[PDB]
């Protein structure tokens, strides 16, 4: 089925958000063994060693910790994008609707799931997001990257399972 | 005669003379009043007694003097309306009401809020905004009561006081209503000759913008004097700038023995109706002469249209004739009323469909905030009570009364219907009469009325597909009535087809305007929100003061200018050529996204005016019936 046909709701829902995930039950045994091992180490107790020894280790932070900084990226910092990364944003995001495009016309039909000018600002605002992250006043074309990075995991790869936006 | 009074007289009269602004405003007030009187003696209007004063320019002249009437104003405000008094009689004595006080200006900590009021700011000259609740019916007071003997034939009266007009509290002595004189001989009333000075309390809660989400809001009264009653209806934001009195003794006598406590309200010395987004306010701003040169110099362009319709939403790509037609929308064409009674329609109302993420609710986000009384509603959370009005009961009448829906409060406005496509159909059958007789039927139970809905109307429709498509026919693919249909002057299908070069443009507009700053902002700072409140009176980013796009401040002036000053009328030259055109239209064989009806020639109509109201002409020409053509012809084809 469509990705839109799986959904109880209308495909324009879709096209609101700005970035999609489909989860997937994969069903392989050597990735059900891990999860009910990280699973067992959760109830056992284990876990909560490890984690408090990571905290320890500075590889990874406290969850009231987050929220103040979260709280104060939010309040200081607000970035804003170079001249030199728009063009490589415009034409990453002209060719996918290329590539939409000649999808459309040889299949004849439109795509279930679509890419528009609002998943254009959701790439901009995930770079402006992961320039945030740092407390950069701009960003770069390392921020621009990684965006796409994150685009091509979550929509296009949903795109891709349309079998109108693949071929 | 006290002392002090006397010095804070002076000190005022010092204070007026320093600023010739005041004086020369009694001046005017007073020639104003009595050009009128020689009009009604020769062959009307009359302006009330009270005079705007800046808080500012007084703490520029006396500092002691301002934080006195901010502080303490029952000491300090009756002797500034003393002087002011005695100037207005000093300047009156070539050619009798007391003059009264309105206060503007910064207020800086006295700027408060219902919920914020406390008791530490009683007896003080607050600065309190917040949304009307509340409006009692307007009562007269008897103030001077004058009755007549006929056993002597003499005229004898009494005069009536109470806490609420004076600031300083005196001693309350209840003098009874006279019915017989010393002598005991019989008094008769003589209503006309006894003096009522209307009275008004209303109440006003903190707005829901800054109003706290979760728990309940918090509201005070205000007592509203002669010439400040019927200044405000229930839904409007404003600020009341008055004194938080307190009155009566709160249980501590004898005979009162609760704990209400002591009763608090505002006793108002000025009244602000504010505009504010999506309410029943109407955008009012001051037209200075420069400005109406500017405009002036705007009307003889040829190309006057298209600078216009380009400089309202810069940041959107395209749509450029449905910029067109929101700027026709937004001069709202001329309405006819004939001697028998007869009305016809003056407002256009725009429909846009077509596929998502096309820039439509923008454009309904940019009428909403760009029009004086634009007004927002979306499809299923407004309802048929919600839309046009619904009926309550009054607690102190113990009757009925009405609601305004939101169509009735956009009277002589703009409504922003977003969603238009997932109404019920007993709002499309209400809205029916809207959109094209122009008002509201109400027959429920004992309530029988007409309401005034004269609206422009903008929405915001969706294909049931999802997506538009070329080949299908257009009623499938709107799936909307065709009355519903007809009702709307012009209907705009927007496709979001894919092309390269176009969409390089799109997005290089995009980024473009994702590469701004505000003015005075760093790099690496936030913008700030402030919430917009403005009184209401009576991709280039360097667009600044007409140099080659409008700006959004400067193109409301034009649009509010052009809406009181011009109102053009028909002349045979674009006649015929609506003519032909509605005519051709009729019996052309092309199929039109919208029918064709006899409401077409109206749209013609309505265009034409409209587009003579952006040239500021008093008459309608040859080519204004040419582009009203050639717009329509765009939307239907
Ligand atoms: N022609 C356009 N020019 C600029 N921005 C656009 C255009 N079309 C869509 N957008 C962007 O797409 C986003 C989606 O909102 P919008 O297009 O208003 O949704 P809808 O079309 O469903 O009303 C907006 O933030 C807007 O900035
Ligand atoms: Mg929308």
């Amino acid at each position: 089925k469509s990705p839109g046909d799986n959904i109880d709701f209308q495909t324009t829902i879709l096209s609101r958000f700005d970035m999609i995930f489909i989860v997937k039950d994969d069903h392989n045994e050597e990735r059900d063994i891990s999860i009910a091992n990280h699973v067992i180490n959760i109830h056992t107790g284990n876990a909560n060693a490890m984690q408090n020894q990571q905290e320890e280790n500075g590889s990874e932070i406290s969850i009231e910790k987050m929220k103040r900084y979260i709280t104060y990226c939010r309040l200081k910092c607000a970035p804003r994008l170079s001249p030199q990364a728009a063009e490589k944003l415009s034409s990453n995001f002209v060719t996918i609707r290329k590539q939409l495009l000649i999808n459309e016309l040889e299949s004849t039909e439109r795509s279930s799931i679509p890419i528009t000018i609002r998943q254009l600002e959701a790439i901009i605002r995930i770079t402006e997001s992961l320039a945030k992250l740092e407390l950069s006043p701009i960003a770069q074309e390392r921020h621009v990257d990684e965006a796409i990075r994150l685009f091509q995991a979550s929509t296009m790869d949903a795109a891709s399972q349309d079998p109108i936006g693949g071929l | 005669p006290d002392a002090v009074f006397g010095d804070r007289v002076r000190r005022f009269q010092e204070f007026l003379d320093t600023f010739t602004s005041y004086r020369d405003s009694v001046r005017s007030i007073q020639v104003y009043n009595s050009n009128n009187a020689a009009n009604y003696n020769d062959d009307l209007n009359i302006l009330p007694h009270r005079i705007i004063i800046s808080l500012d320019d007084l703490r520029e002249f006396d500092r002691s003097f301002w934080s006195g009437i901010l502080v303490e104003p029952a000491y300090f405000i009756p002797p500034a309306e003393k002087a002011l008094t005695d100037l207005a009689d000093s300047m009156d004595d070539v050619p009798r009401h007391p003059w009264k006080l309105s206060f503007k200006g910064s207020f800086g900590a006295h700027a408060l809020s219902p919920r914020t009021l406390t008791a530490q700011h009683l007896n003080k000259l607050v600065s309190v905004e917040g949304i009307v609740t509340k409006t009692s019916l307007v009562r007269p007071k008897l103030i001077r009561s004058v009755h007549y003997a006929a056993k002597t034939g003499r005229f004898h009266y009494r005069d009536y006081t109470d806490a609420t007009t004076t600031l300083t509290t005196r001693i309350p002595t209840p003098a009874i209503y006279p019915t017989e004189d010393t002598e005991g001989n019989k008094l008769t009333t003589e209503y006309g000759y006894s003096t009522f000075i209307d009275h008004q309390r209303i109440t006003v809660q903190e707005m829901p913008e800054m109003a706290p989400a979760g728990q309940l809001p918090r509201s005070i009264d205000v007592i509203l004097d002669d010439d400040l009653v019927d200044k405000t209806k229930p839904g409007d934001r404003v600020n009341v700038v008055g004194v938080f009195k307190s009155l009566g003794a709160g249980g501590m006598n004898q005979s009162n023995s609760t704990l209400i406590g002591f009763k608090t309200l505002i006793l108002g010395n000025t009244v602000y109706p504010l505009h504010a987004r999506s309410t029943g306010v109407a955008a009012r701003q001051m037209l200075t002469d420069f400005d109406i040169r500017n405009i002036n110099k705007l009307s003889k362009k040829k190309d006057i249209f298209d600078i216009l319709s380009q400089s309202l939403a810069p940041s959107i790509y395209g749509h450029d004739h449905i910029k067109k037609a929101i700027l026709l929308m937004l001069m709202g064409g001329v309405e006819k009323n004939l001697e028998n009674g007869s009305h016809l329609r003056g407002d256009i109302n725009i429909l846009m469909v077509g596929d998502p993420s096309t820039a439509k609710s923008q454009l309904l986000r940019f009428v909403l905030n760009t029009a004086s009384l634009a007004i927002a509603t979306t499809g299923r959370g407004s309802s048929g009570v919600g839309l046009t009005a619904a009926v309550t009961t009054d607690r102190e009448t113990g009757e009925r009364r009405l609601e305004a829906g939101a169509m009735v409060l956009a009277d002589r406005g703009v409504v922003c219907i977003d969603e238009f496509d997932k109404m019920t159909d007993v709002d499309r059958v209400a809205i029916h009469e809207v959109m094209e007789q122009q008002t509201v039927t109400i027959a429920k139970a004992g309530i029988h009325t007409t309401l005034n809905a004269r609206c422009s109307v903008i929405a915001a429709a969706n294909p049931v597909f999802g997506q538009y498509d070329v080949n299908r026919d257009p009623h499938q693919n709107i799936a909307l009535p065709d009355s519903l249909l007809s009702r709307f002057d012009l209907l705009f299908v927007v496709t979001d087809d894919i092309n390269e070069i176009r969409d390089r443009s799109i997005s290089e507009h995009v980024l473009r305007t994702h590469r701004y700053l505000p003015p005075g902002y760093l790099e690496g700072e936030p913008v700030r929100e402030r919430l917009n409140l403005s009184l209401a009176v009576g991709g280039n980013y360097n667009g600044t003061e007409i140099p080659k796009l409008v700006t959004i401040p400067f193109l409301r002036k034009y649009v509010q200018y052009a809406k009181e000053r011009v109102i053009p009328q028909l002349t045979q030259e674009a006649i015929n050529v609506i003519v032909k055109n509605y005519t051709d239209l009729r019996n052309d064989d092309n199929t039109k996204k919208s029918p064709i009806t006899a409401r077409t020639l109206e749209t013609l109509i309505r265009l034409a005016t409209a587009h003579a109201k952006v040239r500021l002409s008093k008459t309608v020409n040859k080519v204004d019936a040419k582009v009203a053509a050639n717009l329509l012809r765009f939307a239907l084809l």
